[PDB]
C-alpha cells in the first residue's frame, strides 16, 4: 500500500552515488542522472506480497526488473508477471536501507557489484553490497541540489538573495551569482526542505510571518521555525516545475508579486491558488 | 573397483577456511569442530553408479547419511534420494557438493557461512550454486 | 525508532501465538497480557541489529540467543555476542518482520506452532517466518474488552445510562454490557476508540459541541478526531493509565470533580496530571 505505485530511484548503501540504471533490457549502477533512466515504479501484488520493480523508460514502456533464473544475472524483461520478476522488499529498521529479495526464490536478494558497476543474484551476509537506499524520485533529486529557481513568467530571472548582507529576496536577471543559487535539502524528520543560499552557509529561504506575507533569508541555527522548511509539489506533465508551499500554513505558496516581471519585484508567500506566479522552475545552473 | 575421480573409502570432512575443524554432527546439525580424532569426524563416501553420485554416511552412525531438511540445514538422516551428492572437483581434493536434485529449479549445494574466514558454530546449510567460485562452497576431502 | 521500545512478538501463521519467556526457555503461548510476553528491543548502531530482551522482573539479564549450530532458540544471560544479535526486516506491504540471525542472516526465525517453540529456516515466503511486533500496551489493549475505573474507587465504573440514553456516567459495577468497553486501536490515526457493548457502532465521544460534554455517538461520523483518544501508562504500574482526546491532547478525561458516588459525570479536563484523570482499564471479572 505505503510503497505501491510509487515512483523512487534505488541506490547502493555501498555506495550511495550509485543508482540502479535502465537501457534496452539492461541494468547497471550509474552516478545520479535525475531523469527517467534512474526511475521506477514500485507495482505490489496483495496475493504474493511481493513487488513488481517497473522501469520508467520513455521507449520500452513495460520493462520489470527480472532475475535471469537459473544464473545470477539480472536484466530488465517485458514484464508478464512471472515470480522471477516479483521482489519482497524487506526495510531493515534502523538502518534505513532496504534487502531486496527474489520472490521466486528468497534465498537469494540483489547484491551490488560497485566494482562491475551491475547487480547480481547472491545469498545474505552483513555487508552492505545487498542493501539499497529507495527514494521518492522527487526527493532523490532534489536533495543536496544546488539549483536556480525561476518564475515561469520569466524564465531568465531568478529568486535571488539581494547580498551577503541584504537578506531581502527578490526577482534579478540571472547573472550566474552566488547569491542567486540555492542548495536544497531534505529534513526526514519534518519531511519538509529547507533552501540554502549559496552566498551564504546557515542562510535559509524563510516565511517572515511576523510581517505578514514578506519573504527573506535567514539564519538556520533558529531550528524550531517551521516557516524555515518548504513542502515541493511537482506540477503535471512538465520535468522542472513545482509549486512551494510553506510548513507552517501549507494554503501559503510562494509568490511572485503581482506576476510582475521586472527586476527588484518581489518574493513573498500568498495564498495558494495555482495560477502561473506561484509556478517555480528549479533547474540546474548552467 | 574404481568408477569415478573419487576413491570409495573413509574422509575427514574440511572447509578451506580452516584446516584444523572438521566436519561432524551436533544435536541436528552439522558443523566444523576441531579435531576430536574419533569416528563422528569419519566420513564412508560410496560411489553409486546407477545415478553417478555419492552417498556419504557418518561412520559412528554408518546407517544415517548427509541429507537436507526443509529449513535448508544438511542433516543426518536414513537413505532417501537427498543423500545423492554430485561432487565437482575444483583441485587437488577440494570439492563443491552439488545435491544431485535439482531444489528449487537450481542448483543447491553445501554452503558454510564465514565471518572472517571463521565459520566456528556455523551449520552446514544447502545454498543455492551458480559457479566454481564460491569460497562458502569448497570442501576439502581427506582421506583417512 | 525501535530502540528501546518493549514490545510483544506474535506469528503472522498464528496471531494468537506470542514469544513467551520462563527460566530460559522460549515458547509460542497465548496472548497473557504480562512481562513473560514483553521483549525490549535493544539496537546496536555498528551492527545495524538488535538484541531481543525479556521483561521478565526475576532475571532481568536475558536475551534470544540462537544456539549455534543447532536449530534451538533459547534466552541465555546477555553476553553481548553475535548469536544474541537479530536483524528486523520489515516486510513492506504486508506489516510484518522477518527476524534474521546477525550471526547467520541466511537464517531467521521459524515459527513451529505445532511445537509452540521457535526454530530457523533459510529464507522464503511462508507465514511462518513472519512476525507481528507491536508496542506492548495497543498489543494489550487493542481488542482489549475491559471495565474502566477512577483509581479513586475501584468499586464503580464509567457506563454508557442505557441504550436509548447515551449520556456516559460514574455508577456503580453490575456487570451490565453498558459497562464495558471494547477498546480499537486505529493504526492510521494511531489512536484508540473504545465501543460500548450495548451498542453495535457506538464509540466514546467528546461533544466539543457542548464544551467539556463526553458520550457516546455513532461511528457513522466517519472523520472524527474525537472520537478517538491516546492511552498513557501511569510509571510504574499495571494496570493504570490517562487517557487523552485527539482533537486536543491536553483534554484529559476526567471524574467531576473526584465525586466517587453514583450518576458524577464523565467528562473530559485540561490534563493536570490529578487522580480524577487517572483510569485503572481491567478485565471484567
Ligand atoms: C498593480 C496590482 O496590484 N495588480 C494586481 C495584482 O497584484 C493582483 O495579482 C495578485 O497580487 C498579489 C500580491 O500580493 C499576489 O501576487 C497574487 O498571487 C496575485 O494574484 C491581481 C489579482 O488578481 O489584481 C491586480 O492585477
Ligand atoms: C463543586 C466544585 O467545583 N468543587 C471543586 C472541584 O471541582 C475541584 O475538582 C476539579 O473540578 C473540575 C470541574 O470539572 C475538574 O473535574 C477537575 O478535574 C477537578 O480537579 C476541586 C479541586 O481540588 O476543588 C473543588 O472541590
Amino acid at each position: 500500500n505505503s510503497l505501491n505505485d510509487k515512483i523512487v530511484t534505488i541506490s547502493c548503501k555501498a555506495d550511495t552515488n550509485l543508482f540502479f540504471y535502465q537501457v534496452a533490457g539492461n541494468v547497471s549502477l550509474f552516478q545520479q542522472t535525475r531523469n527517467y533512466l534512474e526511475r521506477w515504479r514500485l507495482i505490489y501484488d496483495s496475493n504474493k506480497a511481493a513487488y513488481k520493480i517497473k522501469s520508467m523508460d520513455i521507449h520500452n514502456t513495460n520493462l520489470v526488473l527480472t532475475w535471469n533464473a537459473p544464473t545470477h544475472n539480472i536484466s530488465t524483461q517485458q514484464d508478464s508477471n512471472a515470480d522471477n520478476q516479483y521482489w519482497l522488499l524487506l526495510k531493515d529498521i534502523g538502518n534505513n536501507s532496504f534487502i531486496i529479495a527474489s520472490y521466486k526464490n528468497p534465498n537469494l536478494v540483489l547484491y551490488a557489484d560497485t566494482v562491475a558497476r551491475n547487480l547480481k543474484l547472491s545469498t545474505l551476509n552483513n555487508s552492505n553490497y545487498i542493501k539499497f537506499i529507495i527514494e521518492d524520485y522527487i526527493i532523490s533529486d532534489l536533495n543536496n541540489f544546488t539549483c536556480k529557481i525561476s518564475p515561469i513568467l520569466d524564465l531568465n530571472k531568478v529568486v535571488q538573495q539581494v547580498d551577503v548582507t541584504n537578506l531581502n529576496v527578490n526577482l534579478y536577471t540571472w547573472d550566474y551569482g552566488r547569491n542567486q543559487k540555492w542548495t536544497i535539502r531534505y529534513n526526514e524528520e519534518k519531511a519538509a526542505y529547507q533552501f540554502f543560499n549559496t552566498i551564504l552557509s546557515n542562510g535559509v529561504l524563510t516565511w517572515i510571518f511576523s510581517n505578514g506575507n514578506t519573504v527573506r533569508v535567514s539564519s538556520s541555527n533558529d531550528q524550531n521555525n517551521d516557516a524555515q522548511y518548504w513542502l515541493i509539489n511537482p506540477v503535471s506533465d512538465t520535468d522542472e516545475t513545482y509549486t512551494i508551499t510553506n510548513l507552517r500554513d501549507t494554503t501559503k505558496a510562494l509568490d511572485l508579486y503581482g506576476g510582475q516581471t521586472a527586476n527588484g519585484t518581489a518574493i513573498q508567500v500568498f495564498n495558494y491558488h495555482g495560477d502561473d506566479n506561484q509556478k517555480w522552475n528549479i533547474r540546474n545552473p548552467p | 573397483v574404481e568408477r569415478t575421480f573419487l576413491p570409495n573409502g573413509n574422509y575427514n570432512i574440511k572447509s578451506i577456511f580452516s584446516g584444523s575443524l572438521y566436519l561432524n554432527p551436533v544435536s541436528k546439525s552439522l558443523t566444523f569442530s576441531n579435531e576430536s580424532s574419533a569416528n563422528n569426524q569419519k566420513w564412508n563416501v560410496e560411489y553409486m553408479a546407477e545415478n553417478r553420485c555419492f552417498k556419504i554416511s557418518n561412520v559412528a552412525e554408518p546407517n544415517k547419511y548427509l541429507s537436507y531438511d526443509n529449513f535448508g540445514f544438511i542433516s543426518l538422516d536414513s537413505l532417501s534420494n537427498r543423500c545423492y551428492w554430485f561432487p565437482i572437483k575444483i583441485a587437488v581434493n577440494t570439492y563443491i557438493m552439488l545435491s544431485l536434485n535439482k531444489v528449487n529449479e537450481l542448483d543447491y549445494a553445501w554452503d558454510i557461512y564465514d565471518t572472517n574466514e571463521n565459520i566456528l558454530s556455523q551449520p552446514l546449510l544447502l545454498l543455492p550454486n551458480f559457479d566454481i567460485y564460491n569460497s562458502n562452497q569448497m570442501f576439502k576431502l581427506e582421506k583417512i
